[PDB]
Order: structure tokens, then C-alpha cells, then sequence
RNA sequence: ACAGGUGCUGCAUGGCUGUCGUCAGCUCGUGUCGUGAGAUGUUGGGUUAAGUCCCGCAACGAGCGCAACCCUUGUCCUUAGUUACCAGGGAACUCUAAGGAUACUGCCAGUGACAAACUGGAGGAAGGCGGGGACGACGUCAAGUCAUCAUGGCC
């Protein structure tokens, strides 16, 4: 899992990039060439950067550090949920609340409210309550769960943040910059690669590639976790 | 501009202080006797910290119930103080009357007590802002759900009177079942009279 | 011996329905004598004509309280009440008319500062 | 000593009150932005009696208003049946007065961003806030009151 094989990325379509007019000079070195008014990310640079990022994330999984997942895009969100559930790491997919980590202390009350609503659902509280009030309370439950559901078990600040579509997720990148916590991101041609510790220059507009990258990251984290268990026994 | 919370709350979620039945003609004198007793008792017990008083007069003997933060001094040593107050209260009124005292679990929760404290603070020239902040903080520590304090007048000896209010907690005035406690007291500061308003919301 | 109660904006009336000649007596007196208004007579006979049963059943009426034109409506509502208690099927058609609906309009409060329920002192410049 | 003053100062004040206005508004913590006054939230697409709720959105939440709670009728039920009521001396009905029952867009069909909502229909006494009242947010007018009462100063 530490090494990401070359051919599969080409099959996934990572190499495809955005149109020339929206091209960003800073990316330039990563883009080998442009064909038919479409930029092409170079295979070698992305493979090498992905290898480094996989090594770093496996290193964190060895020490049990918690890495956040951000899946805002409609395509990214569902796969992020599935992969994060297996990884055991927190994720947010439907929407990214402004200042989540910077104002996490305020978000503590909302997270606790979600947990206690889940508890009162578990313990059968609905029967005592009226039907209409039970329904409205359950609707508030669902609305809170969609936003905070993944991060509710984080119980802290993530040591590392994994993000896709850096251009759309720029706000979280600013929050991570202010905190100083490492951020690993997939940056497509248009997206700005600044203010990120690790750059993975990959296309994010393709469902198949997004699935490939998230799967690789989750596999690395998982293998780090079993390696951690081996030391305990 | 704002209705007295207690008056509106009497209807549903509160019990009237005075609960006695009398005929039309008897009513006029009975009410006046009750008001005289309340005023004299307030003047006599002003030094002590006292909450609102619940008075019930049946035919003949009257019965009085007083709740105060400090029961010990009002009782005196072996009831001596209360016995003297009772003899005077018998003299002013008719058939011998009986008065009983009920201890208060918490003085901060009761609205009157905090306002009396703030009035004494203003009389002793403690800064009004300090008085409001400490009075409000004590309630939050005690566990009262909400407390609000408003001061009107020439605070600090200012030529122009100004009104300063401080809130900490939900204090829904318009919720009739909020059972909010309101008392009004006046502080006799040398420069000018200062009006102190205290709102305490313990819940439903 | 079906019985029912109908009211109109003050009055209560009690109606008794049974088979018979169909003569109608109001407050121990003839209906036509009791009511001096053709409109009120028409309100009293409004429901029976609708389904063509004017004389089918004997009617016994006592109506205290309220006024001349409210008592007629109360009698009508009571007749409908007894008829609906008698027969389930009539209820839908009588509902289509709406005579089975108790009147909710009553003389409202005079709001202080207003001469009447809503009349306000005019001001002239 | 003083008491006393409906003598002055409402432009020194407390308390009370009118007013914009029962208009839907006024803000606060934290987070973010700007050197800064400050901005965001509170804007925007829909919706409402409403900052009413809904969906998006660097905002996340809270307060205080709105709404709710309370009073009064409008159908029905229980309780008691006199000084009321008598349908046939009775307690059935009316009424009187202390409690509950109902109404909640609950249900059917639609229009609707698969949403809040709205449009019509059944039933019901009552349908969308069923009608009325009470409740008057931060503040605006140095707005009215020293002649309810209270108090600073002045006489």
C-alpha cells in the first residue's frame, strides 16, 4: 500500500487536466504538456508525490494520529463516507462549516447535542414525547447528523487534514494554515497549490480517480494501524 | 411601559400573597389593616434581609408568614424578639395574631433580597457597575437560570440621569409560565434617588 | 321521541321529533302567533322544505332567551339536530346546506377607548 | 430642635404612562475580514400574520422580541340537581361551575429545488391564526407627571 502503481492512475484518468484558459502558472512543472487545449499532468511527478504522501500517512497511522477527510464535491462525498468508515478516521462530506477547526470550541456544543440526541433516540425517549415533537426532534437530529456526523467522534483537532479539490476547499486550507496543522491535498491544474505541506497534482473531476486516491489513502492508514497492533502483541 | 410580571402571573402560575375572604363592607377595612401591617413590618425589619411576606387573616386572630434569609436574629434568643414584635402587632390590630417564620434555602434566588443588597451597596457608595456585576454573578453561581438588573438615575453623581441594564441568561418576560420574580427597591443616595429593578427567572 | 338542542347567538331551543300530524307549537303557543315576522317563520320552516317533509313529523318547541330573529334560527338548528339524530343519510345533504352548523357569531366586546366594538372617535383638523 | 408647603425645578431624579408599534425589529459570544470606523452572522432563491419556517452561504450559536403558555366564548363529555330545570311528583333536557375531549395541514388530491409551503376536497360544531381580549423588544421624542406618592437641590 505504501507504493502506488503507475499504470492504474493512467487508467483512472488522473493525467487529464483543466482547459488552458484557466491554467495556473505555478502548477507548470507538474504539467508535462497540453493536447487539444487540455493540460496533461505528468505521471512521474504525481507518482513520486503520492509515494511520499503515502509514506507520511502510514507513519501517522503507526502512531494512531487522527487524520481528517474532506469530501465536499458531490462525487467525492459518498466515496469519502465509505472509505472513512472503513479507515476509522473522521470525515465531512456534505458541507464544510466555516471555521470548523478554528471555532471548534463552539462546535463542541453542537457535537454534544448530536450525541445526546442519539442517546435519547437509543434509550427509547420518543415514546414519552408527543408524536409531532418527536418528529421535529428527529428532523433536527438528521440535519445535525449530516453536517457533524463524521467529525462527532474526533474529540479533538486533527493532526493532519486530507483534502480533494483544493480550489473549492480553499477555506479549510486557510483554517489549516492558521492552525499550522499539516495538510495533504490533491490539487488539479486550476487549483492553487500554495499553503499545502504536500501536493498531489491529480485530476479531481473524475469519480474513478477520486475513488482510486481515497482507496489508496485508506489502505495506507489501515496497514499502519495493524502494524501498530503488532507492537502491542 | 412594561407590566408588572407578578400581576400577570397571578392568574395561572402564581399564588396571591393575601388570601382572605370578606364581605363588601368588611373588605374595605380588612385591606387597610393588611396594608398598615405590611408597611409597619417593613419599616421595623428594614435592617434585616427579608423576602416577600404572606399574610392570611381569618375572622378574629390574624396569621402572618414571613420568609427571611436571616431567621436567627428575627427570632431572637428563645423567641424574645418575635414575642415583642408580636405584642406590638397585637396592639396595633385586634384579636391576638400569630406569626411564623420559614427559612429560605437560597437568598440569591429571591428577587427582593438581591435588590435590598444592591440598594445597600448604592447607599454605601459602592460603584453601581461593580454592584450589578457581583449581584448578577452570585445568582449564576447559585444556579438561578436567569438574572437581569436595571439601574435608573444619576449613577455616580452624574448631572444627567442614565439607565444601565445587564442580562445574563434567558429571561423571557412574555412567557407567563416563566414564574419570573420581580421586586423593586429605592436606594437613598445623597446626590439623588436611584431606582433598582431585579428580574430573576428560575424556570417554569 | 327524539330530542335535540340548538342555539343561535344567544338563545337555546329544545326540539322534539316524533311521527304525527305535523302541527308545530312554539313555547306552548302556535308558531304563527308566536312569530310576528315572515322572515322568522321562513327560518323556522327552512329545513323541512329542503327535503319536502313539512308535516311528516310532529314538532314540540320551547325556546327561551335571546331575541325574535335568533330564536327562529335556534329552532331551525334544533330541528336539524333532531333530524340528523333520527337519520344518518339526511346529514350529508343537510350539511351541503349547512343548517347543521351552529352560529359562532355573537355580540363582541366593546374595546375601551372605542365607542363601539370598532367605532373610534373621529378627529377633525 | 422642628413640623409644615398642592411653593420652584419632570432640563437633577425614582416609580408610572403616551408614542413610533403588536411594526418585525434590536442585538451579543466565538470564529473570519479590514490599519481603521466597522463587515459577516441578520445577506441570497422560495415562504409566511412574523428575523414564521426551509435550502444554500465563512459563518457557528445565543438572547430578546414573533409564535407558544393564560382569559373568553363556539360543539361534546364527567361531576353535582338547589333558591334552577318538570320530558314523562322526576332528573332526562336547559342552565349554572370545577374538570377534561377535540384541531394537529391529522387525511385525499394536486403545484412545488423530491423542501418549507401553498391550492382545492372529505369529515367535523369548528381548517389552516376559528373570533375577541390580555401580553407593548433595544430604543425615539430632555414626550406627560415635584398636584397620587417618593427623593436631590432651592426657597
Amino acid at each position: 500500500p505504501t507504493k502506488i502503481e503507475m499504470r492504474d492512475l493512467l487508467q483512472a484518468g488522473a493525467h487529464f487536466g483543466h482547459q488552458t484558459r484557466f491554467w495556473n502558472p505555478k502548477m507548470g512543472p507538474y504539467i508535462f504538456g497540453a493536447r487539444n487545449k487540455i493540460h496533461i499532468i505528468n505521471l512521474e511527478h504525481t507518482v513520486k508525490a503520492f509515494n511520499e504522501a503515502l509514506n507520511y500517512v502510514n507513519g501517522l497511522a503507526s502512531k494512531k494520529n487522527k487524520v481528517l477527510f474532506v469530501g465536499t464535491k458531490r462525487a467525492a462525498s459518498g466515496i469519502i463516507a465509505e472509505q472513512a468508515t472503513r479507515a476509522g478516521m473522521p470525515y465531512v462530506d456534505h458541507r464544510w462549516l466555516g471555521g470548523m477547526l478554528t471555532n471548534w470550541k463552539t462546535l463542541r456544543q453542537s457535537i454534544n447535542r448530536l450525541k445526546e440526541l442519539e442517546k435519547q433516540a437509543e434509550d427509547g425517549t420518543f415514546a414519552k414525547l408527543t408524536k409531532r415533537e418527536a418528529l421535529e426532534r428527529t428532523r433536527d437530529m438528521q440535519k445535525l447528523e449530516r453536517s457533524l456526523g463524521g467529525i462527532k467522534d474526533m474529540g479533538g483537532l486533527p493532526d493532519a487534514i486530507f483534502v480533494v479539490d483544493v480550489d473549492h476547499e480553499a477555506i479549510a486550507i486557510k483554517e489549516a494554515k492558521n492552525l499550522g496543522i499539516p495538510v495533504i491535498g490533491i490539487v488539479d491544474t486550476n487549483s492553487n497549490p500554495d499553503n499545502v505541506d504536500y501536493i498531489i497534482p491529480a485530476n479531481d473531476d473524475a469519480i474513478r480517480a477520486v475513488s482510486l486516491y481515497v482507496t489508496a489513502m485508506a489502505d495506507a492508514i489501515i496497514a499502519g494501524k495493524e502494524y501498530a497492533q503488532t507492537q502491542a502483541s | 411601559q412594561k407590566v408588572h410580571p407578578i400581576g400577570i402571573r397571578l392568574g395561572v402560575v402564581k399564588k396571591h400573597n393575601a388570601n382572605w375572604y370578606a364581605s363588601p363592607k368588611q373588605y374595605s377595612e380588612y385591606l387597610i389593616n393588611d396594608i398598615q401591617v405590611r408597611e409597619y413590618l417593613r419599616k421595623k425589619l428594614d435592617s434585616a434581609m427579608i423576602s416577600n411576606i404572606m399574610i392570611e387573616r381569618p375572622t378574629g386572630a390574624a396569621k402572618i408568614t414571613i420568609a427571611t434569609a436571616r431567621p436567627g436574629i428575627v427570632i431572637g434568643k428563645k423567641g424574645e424578639d418575635i414575642e415583642r414584635l408580636q405584642k406590638e402587632l397585637t396592639k396595633m390590630m385586634g384579636v391576638p395574631a400569630q406569626v411564623n417564620i420559614e427559612e429560605i434555602t437560597s437568598p440569591d434566588l429571591d428577587a427582593r433580597l438581591v435588590a435590598d443588597g444592591i440598594g445597600s451597596q448604592l447607599e454605601r457608595r459602592v460603584m453601581f457597575r461593580r454592584a450589578m456585576k457581583r449581584a448578577v454573578q452570585n445568582s449564576m453561581r447559585s444556579g438561578a437560570k436567569g438574572i437581569k438588573v436595571e439601574l435608573s438615575g444619576r449613577l455616580g453623581g452624574a448631572e444627567i440621569a442614565r439607565t444601565e441594564w445587564y442580562r445574563e441568561g434567558r429571561v423571557p418576560l412574555h412567557t407567563l409560565r416563566a414564574d419570573i420574580d420581580y421586586a423593586s427597591v429605592r436606594a437613598e443616595t445623597t446626590y439623588g434617588t436611584i431606582g433598582v429593578k431585579v428580574w430573576i427567572f428560575r424556570g417554569e | 321521541r327524539n330530542y335535540g338542542t340548538g342555539r343561535r347567538k344567544t338563545s337555546t331551543a329544545r326540539v322534539f321529533l316524533a311521527k304525527g300530524t305535523g302541527s308545530i307549537v312554539v313555547n306552548g303557543k302556535p308558531l304563527d302567533e308566536y312569530f310576528s315576522r315572515e322572515t322568522s317563520r321562513m327560518v323556522v320552516r327552512q329545513p323541512l322544505e329542503l327535503l319536502d317533509s313539512p308535516t311528516a313529523y310532529d314538532l314540540y318547541i320551547t325556546v327561551k332567551g335571546g331575541g325574535i330573529s335568533g330564536q327562529a334560527g335556534a329552532i331551525r338548528h334544533g330541528i336539524t339536530r333532531a333530524l340528523i339524530e333520527l337519520d344518518d343519510t339526511n346529514k350529508p345533504a343537510l350539511k351541503a346546506a349547512g343548517f347543521v352548523t351552529r352560529d359562532s357569531r355573537q355580540v363582541e366586546r366593546k374595546k375601551l377607548g372605542l365607542r363601539k366594538a370598532r367605532k373610534r372617535p373621529q378627529f377633525s383638523k
